[PDB]
């Protein structure tokens, strides 16, 4: 149907970019939860 | 009185009469659902009412039988099938005698047919529709206002109703169908009708779509049709083409030679938009479908298995003439050119980006000559073409065959550039925007890279249509300046880069831009914001006094942010303002994880006072408060052990934080706010430690609320077990009963999407029995006696990890928190587990896999089990 979202830089979007950033929020999130017990648990 | 009165009314240009006619209709299909239904039935019936009446008949009743919420649809038919049959039956009959009557080309009775059959079949209370459409269709007494009546009604069946429920009768309906395909039929609407019907039925033909003859039949059927003179008759057999392709590529390969490929150029060759623009679509669905099916080979390669489907490199055969007439139909672009609207030339370039990926390098030989001809055309339309077409063919290739172009090229598009035709300088922007964004060796060029990002520099200044695409650019250029920075100037920070050498330069200006008026015009305000983010990340050491600065400045727009809580005046304001709200928010924490604790200390106490208002100002649009919290949160992650000041003022903030039970998303960073306290408040959490977690208990308690949230509130019970350590004894008892029946729930193999949700539910289950495994034992001390609380129910986890275990579904987080819980117990206990694990043979394959798990957190937990249970077998 209508794929204009892969034309020029009309995939830049208000959603789109509050959606990355909360991805990239919860890659942090984790990354510091399982190196928190991983230097808890044992190395 | 007349209700032909109410249809006439209901259709002449009045609001009252509108409005009380649909009151009318509403309060009497209400009070009267059968005798009303029965007396539109009769009226609409009668050849000799007036068209208007009948088309309001006939839209009417499909609002009373349809709309587009599914539930108020679900409703309707469940009141609709409780009518009495033989008022059911009436109503059949004058519907299905109503067609045929009516002058107006499109049916109005198609739709009370659709809406009443909605829930006539799942019920199957209208077993002959099938058998009475077939008559209908055969018979050869039937005018055009018959068969093209009976046609829509079919097409609106095979559109609306649930695709289940007429898996049975689909075969009579597709012969009826093909029979009235006829090419002799001398009406072109009967064909056109049927096309509609057909391409929206073709999610359950499958039934007859096995046959070799029905096959050949249908496709030489649609082939004739596509020869037919009239052009809406070309479009739709296009559409119904597309829609065949998009479901059954494993056999049109018998078919692609004798007819198909012809008919989709010629369709390309036309003048007519529609046309062309029908061919490019189905073109670029064959190219999608040989992405995803490129995609399931490598799988099969990677997996050594044969895949289910082959593909035979369709376009690799067809780029010849695809390129060329591609290329010219590029260049017709208009003067008063629009974004709004698709066109024919933006469709050509995005199906030039997709045979670009589909075809890797077999396109640079093809397009080379002409980009290279027609780059410094005197007319802007030839250089239009070439410098899109290198930039749209910029993928695809490996980038080491694209560097002697592109940096033999760079000078001509830096002077390109400069030339005063907007459009083209439009499209110079994103060609040198996405130059950056893709190969950034040769973005790189000291040779040549002060002339260009002066140019840009001076160009972001023109107007908001190349301004977005230009900021766009200087984000690009930042993010390769960090991945070629992080390798030239050191490794933990960068020191000083080539860019960041006029980094006070650019910093400033997209500040002044950011002040632009027009800066809602081409998203220009969520432009230099989205950069500024990226570019005040790549702060190296010696811009540490630059990014202070500037973070000097972004307070005060955020104490602008403090004082304009009157002027909100429209929605689209108040969007605007959500928008801004979400920007600048987004914009601390960006700046935040990049500055210094000390320098955080001062301005630490400013922001609190800023988040705490705006918390409660903007009660209502809470999409925007969702960014707020974890706004909030990032100060803890950098604050520390120094944020406790304000507890005492937090604490009814977080309870009103959790105190929605409507969306998830403001609960899910707020559970994930808590899990962050943890990690930073410590042991000093303790006090607040009641009444949060006598809160958390109610939310878990109220089953309305979303299932995906679930694994989230077992994922702080953990953590919070180590924060306090041993003091959850309290709260001990209940955890686990709660958490008996969610590891006790299951749920059969139908659905992928609610497999991984539990498989995101019991990784969950896994993570929050560690936490408060590692809570009760303690730090360096032995297994204090606080473990031994949960020592009876440690054979039933191990049971449900078990289930777990005979799970098929499987993924590298599942089976790496699985061995978590080996660990810790056998840490825990030691001789009491080594018993019960023994009792359970699957877990030793469990782990085999894990030794063999790519992920090295699944390696790690994976041999950090394992290497367990050897010394506690060899402690005894």
């Amino acid at each position: 149907a209508a794929r204009l979202h892969r034309f020029k830089n009309k995939g830049k979007d208000s959603t789109e970019m509050r959606r990355r950033r909360i991805e990239v929020n919860v890659e942090l999130r984790k990354a510091k939860k399982d190196d928190q017990m991983l230097k808890r648990r044992n190395v | 009185m007349e209700l032909i009165t109410i249809l006439e009314k209901t259709v002449s240009p009045d609001r009252l009469e509108l409005e009380a006619a649909q009151k009318f209709l509403e309060r009497a299909a209400v009070e009267n659902l059968p005798t009303f239904l029965v007396e539109l039935s009769r009226v609409l019936a009668n050849p000799g009412n007036s068209q208007v009446a009948r088309v309001a008949a006939g839209l009417q009743i499909k609002n009373s039988l349809t709309s587009k919420d599914p539930d108020i649809k679900a409703q309707y038919q469940q009141r609709w099938l409780a009518i009495d049959a033989n008022a059911r039956r009436e109503v059949k009959n004058y519907v299905l005698q109503t067609l045929g009557t009516e002058t107006y080309r499109p049916s109005s009775a198609s739709q009370c047919v659709a809406g009443i059959a909605c829930a006539e079949i799942p019920v199957n209370q209208w077993p002959e529709l099938i058998p009475q459409l077939v008559a209908n269709v055969t018979n050869p007494n039937s005018t055009e206002h018959m068969k093209e009546s009976t046609l829509e009604a079919i097409g609106y069946i095979c559109q609306d109703i649930d695709p289940e429920q007429l898996q049975d009768k689909s075969n009579e309906i597709l012969t009826a169908i093909i029979q009235g395909m006829r090419k002799e039929e001398p009406s072109n609407n009967v064909k056109l009708a049927a096309t509609n019907a057909l391409l929206n039925s073709l999610e359950f033909t499958k039934a007859n779509f096995d046959k070799e003859s029905e096959r050949h039949f249908i496709m030489q059927v649609v082939c004739e049709a596509t020869q037919c003179p009239d052009t809406r008759v070309r479009v739709a057999a296009l559409q119904n083409l597309v829609k065949i392709m998009s479901l059954y590529y494993q056999y049109m390969e018998t078919y692609m030679g004798p007819a198909l490929f012809a008919i989709t150029i010629e369709a390309m060759k036309s003048d007519i938009d529609e046309v062309a623009l029908q061919g490019i679509e189905f073109w670029s669905n064959v190219c999608d479908e040989e992405m995803d099916l490129a995609i399931e080979a490598s799988e099969a390669a990677e997996q050594g298995r044969p895949p289910e489907h082959t593909s035979k490199f369709y376009a690799k055969g067809a780029l010849q003439y695809l390129v060329p007439i591609l290329t010219q139909t590029l260049t017709k672009q208009d003067e008063n050119d629009d974004d709004d609207d698709w066109n024919p030339c933006k469709a050509a370039g995005v199906c030039l980006m997709l045979l670009a990926t589909c075809c890797e390098d077999d396109i640079v030989p093809h397009v080379l000559p002409f980009i290279k001809e027609h780059i410094k055309n005197p007319d802007w339309r030839y250089r239009d073409a070439a410098v899109m077409a290198f930039g749209c063919i910029l993928e695809g290739p490996e980038p080491s065959q694209l560097k002697p172009l592109v940096i033999q090229a760079m000078p001509t598009l830096i002077e390109l550039m400069k030339d005063p035709s907007v459009v083209v300088r439009d499209t110079a922007a994103w060609t040198v925007g996405r130059i950056c964004e893709l190969l950034p060796e040769a973005a790189i060029n000291d040779v040549y890279l002060a002339p260009l990002l002066q140019c840009l520099i001076e160009g972001l200044s023109a107007e908001p249509r190349v301004a977005s695409n230009v900021c766009w650019a200087f984000s690009s250029l930042a993010e390769a300046a960090y991945e070629a920075a992080d390798v030239a100037d050191d490794q933990e920070e960068p020191a000083t880069y080539c860019l960041s050498s006029s980094f006070e330069l650019i910093v400033q200006k997209l500040l002044e831009t950011t002040d632009r008026p027009d800066g809602h015009q081409n998203n220009l305000r969520s432009s230099a914001y989205e950069s500024l983010m990226e570019i005040v990340k790549n702060s190296a050491k010696d811009c540490y006094p630059a990014v202070q600065k500037t973070t000097l400045v972004i307070m005060e727009r955020l104490q602008q942010v403090l004082q304009m809580e009157s002027h909100i005046q429209s929605t689209s304001d108040r969007i605007q303002f959500n928008d801004l709200q979400s920007l600048l928010c987004a914009t601390l924490q960006n700046v935040l994880r990049k500055v210094q604790h000390q320098d955080a200390l001062q301005i630490s106490d400013v922001v609190m006072a800023s988040l705490l208002r705006m918390f409660q100002s903007t009660a209502g649009s809470g999409g925007v408060q969702e960014d707020a919290l974890m706004a909030v949160s990032t100060l803890v992650e950098v604050l520390g052990g120094e944020f406790l000041k304000y507890m005492e003022a937090f604490k009814p903030f977080l309870g009103i934080g959790l105190k929605n039970y409507a969306e998830y998303q403001v609960c899910l960073a707020a559970v994930g706010l808590v899990g962050d306290l943890c990690r930073a408040l410590q042991s000093n959490i303790i006090p607040f430690c009641d009444e949060v977690m006598q809160l958390l208990l109610e939310n878990l308690g109220n089953e309305n609320v979303h299932r995906s949230v679930k694994p989230q509130i077992l994922s702080v019970f953990g953590d919070i077990a180590l924060a306090i350590g041993g003091e959850f004894k309290k709260y001990l008892e209940v955890v686990l009963n709660t958490l008996q029946q969610a590891s006790q729930a299951q749920v059969d193999k139908s659905d992928y999407d609610m497999v991984d949700y539990l498989n995101e539910l019991r990784e969950s289950c896994l993570e929050a029995y560690t936490g408060i495994v590692q809570g009760l034992k303690g730090d360096q001390e032995n297994v204090h006696p606080d473990v031994m609380l949960v020592q009876p129910r440690v054979e039933f986890i191990l049971s449900f990890i078990d289930h777990i275990a005979g799970d098929e579904d499987h993924t590298d987080g599942v089976v790496a928190c699985a061995a978590g819980l080996i660990g810790d117990l056998c840490t825990a206990f030691g001789k009491d587990v080594l018993k019960l694990v023994e009792a359970r043979p699957m877990i030793h394959e469990l782990l085999t896999e894990g030794r063999r798990s790519k992920t090295n957190k699944a390696k790690t937990l994976a041999t950090w089990a394992t290497k367990e249970l050897r010394k506690l077998k060899n402690q005894a």
